[PDB]
Parts: structure tokens; sequence; C-alpha cells
């Protein structure tokens, strides 16, 4: 009985171009009411086990109906037919399972990222239909009922992981569209699981992967210190060495640099306020006020206030626009062009790319001292490392003292503190979570949701009446008791 | 370190694919009943079964096809990047003399302030004479009324 | 390839089907057979054979100078527009705000709403070329003309005056306080 099939497809894309929705108003906020004529949410429908009939039924419905906006609106009514008849189904409770697979189908088809982030806003409004596992009920906000090694994600989860894995491999035939939908994918996952779930949390610490003269050693202390941090830990007191050798004459030709970028202002600021007290009577210029502010010109003038705005419009829709979709992101370094890095790092002006380099520093410079301090660390990554693939002490710790203790916090700290405070907050943010993902972030887990109804409270409005012995106490009462 | 390897391929082509595996049981099982009403029944999940399977390979065959366009059509554009050269190179030519306008400007207020400092008052001057000269006649009158009451 | 293995699947697949039905058909019958028997058998395993090749095909399969130019000024680009942006506010000049409010009714300056001399306005706004920095030239001569012409008024004209009309006032209220207080004050006793 094929026939059978037919003729109920034939029915349902009959009944389902009557429904007035459209894609806007079916897919952002809302979800399509029970306007439905229920009598078809009885499964007694006109053309005649009930239930995988039913499922072989609708997949072969969607899969015709995608070969847009028929296609996506169709389905979409599918999918919230399938929610809104949970309960005429034998064993409702499995309802999730036809439900995701009829999802990750429609995933498939698809066919550029153009129409996924066309299409994803509807995923993105409907994620608590995706918990509730097999509960026929509706969760309470912030906990999931769904675990990853079970029947719903047993191979889903493969599957997605799938589609990242491919989409990253082209590094270099990726259009921002591209790095645009792995986000949404990835972001999405990261949802349905709790925030301890073995899978969330990188459980296991798994690293990414004369101008000559200056991106020469650039160059080197890249690939041989940042990029591997423990590959410089664990080593001789000559690879150690090795680096030390590059390290400190560019470092001094930064902070070389640094100190003409920030002594300009501070001129530009102090002859002003010296002409300010010069000419007035009485006013005092109150010294160390640097934050800066643009003049009152510029911030008054509305022709000026103008040219500026129609400036971004432009260059924002030629940034924006097609034609344009393979563009390197904004702040990076290119290190194999060699001409342009020295002209990058050697403006006076610009700060923001001799900022990048510094943070990189201070980033491992924390983790290579908080191993070689505490053991209780560097016995955690010795222990995942083999769970992969079955005097040092002082010049370690006398390097990563030099720089991010000696040369550049006492830089900082003098010369601006509203950049200094942030690396210090930032470095000892990190340690924070280090220490918590050494444990099973178990702290994670004591968070408690609190679930009770609370009624308005009571306001008591009455005052205090009085008594009859009017005078006070009785005694002196007496007194004026007399005739 | 035979062994490792020895697990990692192993690991390496793991698979799911769960409805080819469930039509190849409901086929394994009418043989073992074969070797020797309800049999309808089993008709019932013949077909189902059969379908389903189907059904997947086809997609299988879809998705595989459109990633391909995909990398194809991206690969052309990466071609003919000779068009679009001159506008960006336009944009950058108006960024390039934005800076040199303003430039010009934080020169002319440099020399402002340094001209300032070369001095006192323009309109205190104005106030201050107008206050000396409007006086005077009030102290002239003043005077000619006790020249008068004398 | 790995689309053409899925195809030859699919074949196998209905190759199977038809003995299948074919053999459950004898069984509702039931309530000759061991050719169908071998027949399933042998199909069965043929395709059961044929999705391992799909497998290992599909996972082989995973692993001109204008670009060059288009790169660089695209990085141009995205290089100067943060100078611009620290141009505008962090690197700025500003102007001197010296006081000068008439309106004596008036106590507290704020020191901020300051939006100098409107003349000015229009000249520094017409930068957004040797023409506006000419006409600063000449302001500031004129500036220094017009400050120049009453700080000299108010010493050699009205200075002049008020001494000398302010030194033969006191000579009529105290030699007439004298001639109305004399007589007057002792004339009553």
């Amino acid at each position: 009985t094929e026939e059978l099939i037919q003729n109920s497809i034939g029915f349902l894309q009959k009944t389902f171009k009557a429904l007035p929705v459209s894609f806007d108003s079916i897919r952002h906020e809302p979800l399509p009411s029970s306007m439905l004529h229920a009598s078809v949410l009885n499964f007694e429908w006109e053309p005649l086990d009930r239930d995988s009939l039913i499922d072989i039924i609708l997949k072969r419905f969607i899969i015709d109906s995608m070969t847009l906006e028929k296609g996506l609106l169709n389905s979409c009514i599918g999918l919230d037919f399938v929610y809104n008849s949970r309960f005429n189904r034998s064993n409702p409770a499995s309802w999730g399972n036809t439900f995701f697979e009829l999802f990750s189908t429609i995933i498939d088809l698809l066919n550029s990222p153009s129409t996924f982030l066309k299409f994803w806003p509807y995923a993105e409004s409907r994620i608590e239909w995706f918990k509730m596992n097999t509960s026929v009920e509706p969760v309470s906000l912030g906990e999931s009922n769904l675990i990853s090694y079970k029947q719903p994600l047993y191979e889903k989860l493969r599957h997605w992981n799938d589609i990242l894995a491919k989409l990253e491999n082209n590094d270099i035939l990726n259009t921002v569209k591209h790095y645009n939908m792995k986000y949404k994918l990835e972001n999405f996952l990261s949802e349905l699981l709790p925030i301890n779930e073995e899978s969330n949390f990188n459980r296991s610490a798994s690293i990414s992967a004369s101008d000559v003269i200056f991106a020469a050693d650039y160059n080197f202390v890249f690939y041989h210190l940042i990029i591997c941090p423990i590959e410089f830990a664990f080593s001789d007191l000559e690879y150690k060495n090795d680096v030390d050798r590059s390290l400190s004459p560019l470092l001094d030709a930064i902070l070389e640099i640094e100190e003409n970028f920030y002594s300009k202002i501070k001129m530009n600021n102090r002859t002003r306020y010296s002409l300010e007290e010069a000419l007035n009577t009485e006013y005092y210029a109150n010294y160390d006020v640097m934050t800066p502010k643009l003049p009152v010109y510029m911030k008054h003038s509305n022709a000026m206030k103008m040219d500026r705005n129609e400036f971004w419009a432009n260059l924002q829709n030629i940034k924006e626009s097609d034609d344009y979709t393979l563009r390197p992101t904004i702040m990076d370094i290119s290190l194999s062009n060699t001409t342009c890095l020295y002209k990058q790092l050697t403006q006076e002006d610009d700060d923001y790319y001799r900022k990048q380099f510094i943070l990189q520093l201070c980033f491992t410079t924390n983790l290579i001292r908080n191993l070689i301090s505490s053991d209780e660390t560097r016995n955690f990554y010795k222990s995942c490392y083999l769970r992969e693939n079955p005097v040092n002490k002082k010049r370690g710790l006398n390097l990563c003292s030099y720089i991010c203790d000696n040369r550049v916090l006492k830089f900082y700290k003098i010369k601006d503190p509203d950049f200094y405070r942030v690396i210090r907050k930032l470095m000892s943010s990190d340690e924070k979570f280090t220490t918590a993902k050494i444990d099973g972030f178990k702290e994670f887990q004591n968070f408690r949701i609190s679930k009770e109804k609370i009624p308005p409270p009571a306001f008591d409005e009455t005052f205090k009446k009085f008594t009859f012995i009017k005078m006070g106490n009785k005694l002196i009462n007496n007194v004026w008791k007399i005739p | 370190q035979k062994q490792i390897d020895q697990v990692r391929t192993k690991v390496h082509y793991s698979e799911v694919d769960t409805p080819f595996n469930k039509y190849l049981d409901i086929l394994g099982k009418v043989t073992k009943l074969t070797g020797s009403q309800n049999i309808s029944q089993l008709k019932e999940s013949a077909h189902l079964r059969f379908l389903d399977l189907q059904s997947s390979i086809d997609t299988k065959k879809v998705a595989d096809e459109n990633w391909e366009t995909c990398q194809q059509e991206t690969l052309a554009k990466l071609e003919n990047l000779k068009d679009k050269l001159p506008d960006i190179k336009s944009i950058h030519s108006k960024l390039l003399l934005r800076i040199g306008k303003l430039q010009g400007l934080y020169d002319s207020v440099q020399v402002i302030n340094r001209e300032v400092e070369g001095l006192k008052g323009p309109k205190e001057l104005e106030s201050i004479n107008a206050s000396m000269k409007s006086d005077i006649e009030n102290v002239r009158q003043e005077v000619s009324s006790y020249k008068e009451k004398w | 390839t790995y689309f053409e293995s899925l195809c030859e699947e699919e074949q196998s697949l209905q190759e199977s089907q038809t003995h299948l039905l074919n053999i459950l058909d004898i069984l509702s019958v039931l309530a000759k057979l061991p050719d169908l028997h071998r027949e399933l058998i042998n199909s069965s395993i043929r395709l059961r054979y044929d999705k391992y090749q799909t497998r290992e095909a599909q996972l082989l399969e995973d692993t001109p100078k204008s670009i060059s130019e288009y790169y660089s000024t695209f990085e141009h680009l995205n290089r100067d527009t943060l100078r611009y942006i620290n141009l505008l506010k962090r690197l700025s000049v500003d102007l001197a705000k010296q006081v000068e409010v008439s309106d004596p009714s008036v106590t507290v300056y704020e020191m901020d709403k300051w939006v100098p001399s409107e003349k000015l306005q229009g000249i520094l706004e017409q930068y957004c070329i040797r023409g506006v920095d000419a006409q600063i030239k000449n302001y500031l001569d004129q500036i220094k003309m017009a400050r120049a012409k009453f700080g000299l008024e108010n010493k050699y004209s009205l200075k002049e005056r008020l001494s000398t009309l302010t030194k033969e006032l006191n000579h009529w209220r105290k030699e007439w306080d004298d001639i109305e207080m004399l007589m007057f004050g002792d004339d009553a006793h």
C-alpha cells in the first residue's frame, strides 16, 4: 500500500495551502495557534501500526516540497504540526525522535549559507521545544532535560560535528557568510546542553594550532613561544635562551615607540592648560585629568557632524555589500608580507597594533609562571597529554618576571591606567577559570533555581487606638478626678 | 605502538547510520525464519523500513551535490578581481584626503593659540569704554545740580 | 567516486527488495522456496559488501595575480581608518577658551558651554585651500586692531575727563555743605 501514502501527501498539500500565515508571521516571533480544525489532530484523515506510518508520510512530504518561500514555509508548518499533536499519539512520550529527525533532514537541503541564515531565526525562537527530550510537559526555564550520550543526540551530535568539521577545513574558500554561519550553529549547540556536560567546557586543554631583521625576530618568537607554551616550559636551558636572544631587542624597539606616542599628548595638554591658567584670573587647571574629549567646534557644528555620518554610511555599504565577501578581518596582523608588518608596527599614530602583541605576551607568560610555580597544574596537564598519547626553574621564572612585571606594568601603570587596569583584571580572571577547569566545573553545579509563587505583601494602614485613663497613668489622673 | 594506531584506525571509521541497520534486521529475520497470519504484519514493516532507507540515500545524493556547487561559485568569484579594485581604490583616495584636510585644521587652531598668547579682552575693552562714557554725563549733571542749589 | 558509489548502492537495494517481497508472498500462501532462499542470501551479501566501499570512498575525499593586489589595498584601508578614528578624538588639538562674558547679571560661568566667537565658527568649518588660512591671517590682525583702539581710548580720552570732572564735584558738595550746615545747624539752637 504505497497508494495510501501518495494520496495522503496530496491531502496534506491540499489542506496546508489554506492556512493564512506568511513566512515572516510564522518564523520569527510566533508559533501558529490551534486553528487546525482539531479533527485533523486526531489522525483520522480523509484517505483512511499507525505512528511510523504518519512519520514516513510527513518526511516524504517535506522532502518533496523542498524540491523559496513555499518550501520553507510549508516545512515549518510541518514541524509546528508535530509539536501541536503530542497527545493524540500512541506512546506520546515518543514524539521527540520524529521531531529531531524531521529537523535534521531540513538542515540538509538548505543549498547555501544564505538560505541557512535566511531560515535560522525559526530555530532560534523555538529552543524550548528542543529540550523536553521525552517530557510532554514544558520544562522550567534554565533547565535542560537532555543528555549527550543517549537516544536523541546519540548520532545527531556526531553528524552536526561533522558539518562543522567539514566547514572548517576549507580555510581559504570561506566567505564571511560561512564564518558567520559556523558561529550560529556552534552557539546553538552550546545551549541545549548544561554548562558542565563533559562536552561544553573544553574538557582537555587543547591549544588551538631594515625591516627583515625585525620581521625575522617577530616571526621567530611567534612560532617558538606563543603558539606552543608547553614546548617552552619543559625545554632545555638552551632553547629557553634561544628565544631570549631574539625577544629583548624587539620588545625594546616597541617600548621605544610607545613613549613617543604618549609623549606627544602630554605636551598638547600641558600647553593648553598653561594658557588657560595664564589668561583667566582665578582658574586652576587641575592636572592629571587627561580624560580625552573632542573639542567644542566639532561638537557643536552640525555640518561637520553630518559629513562623518554620510561617510560611514558609504564605507558601510561598500564593505557590507556583495562582491566584497572575502574581506580580511579588522585588526589582523599579516605575518608573511614582512614589509607591511614593519609598517603596521612602527607607526606612531595608531596604537592598536602594538597592543595585540603585548596582550599575547601577557597571556602566555601567565600560564608559564602558573605551571612552574604550582605542582597541581602541571600534574593535570601531564595527565592530559599522557591520556592522549601513551636552575631551569630559575631561568624560566626570570624571563617570566622580566616582561610581565618589570618592563610592561611599570610602564603602563605610569603612562595610562585605563589600559593598565584591564590587563590585570584579565590576567586575574584567567586563573579563576583555570582552577575551575582543573576541577570538573563543580561550582557551576550548585546553581539553584527557586521555583515558588509570591503574592503581594501586607501593608498595615491602621494606627493604634487609645484607652480611657486619659491623663496617662492612673495615679496622676486620680488628682483630676477630685472635685 | 602497533596497538595505538591499531585502535586509532578503529575509532576513525565509526558509524551509526541507524535506518540502514534497521533494514538489515528485517532482512535477516525472514531468512532465519525461512530455514525451517502475523506474517502480514511483517509485510507492513517490510514496506515502511524500505521507504525510509531509500529516502535517506536521496538526501545524501542531494547534499553532496549542493556543497560542490558552492565551492565552484566562490572559486570563480575569486578569479575576476580586476573589476573590484577601482572602486575600493576610490574610497581609499577619499579617506586619504579627509585626513589631510583635518590635519590642516589642527594646524590653523595651533597658530591661533600661538598668537592669542602674544597678548586684553576684545569685548571687555568694549563694555569698559561704554561704562566710562556713560557716567561722566551723570557726574556733569549732578555737579551742575550742586552749582545750581548753592 | 562517492556519488557514483551511492548510486550503485541504491541499485543493489532495489535488487534485493523484489526478492524479499517475492518470498513473503509464498509465506502468505502457506498460512520451490530454497531457490529464493539462496537468492535473498546472495543479494544481501552483495548489498552489505556494497556499503563498505562507499564508506571508505567517502572518508578519502575529505582531505591569478590581481588577487594578491586585491588584499593589499584592502588592508591599507583597514590601516588608515584606525589612524583616522584616533585622529578625531585622542590626538585632538583644542582651543584656548578664555572667558569674556558680558551681562553682569550672572555669577557662575560653568566653563563648559564656551562656544567661541560665532564669526570664527564659519571660518573653521569652511575647511570641511590657502584661502581659509589667509582669512585667518586677516582675522587675527582685525582683532589686534579693534582691541588696540579702545585700549588706548580709555587711557588717553576718558581718564582725562573723569579725573578733572570728579575733582570739581567735591568742590560743591563740600563747601555747599558748609553754607548749608553752618547757618541752619546753629540757627535752631
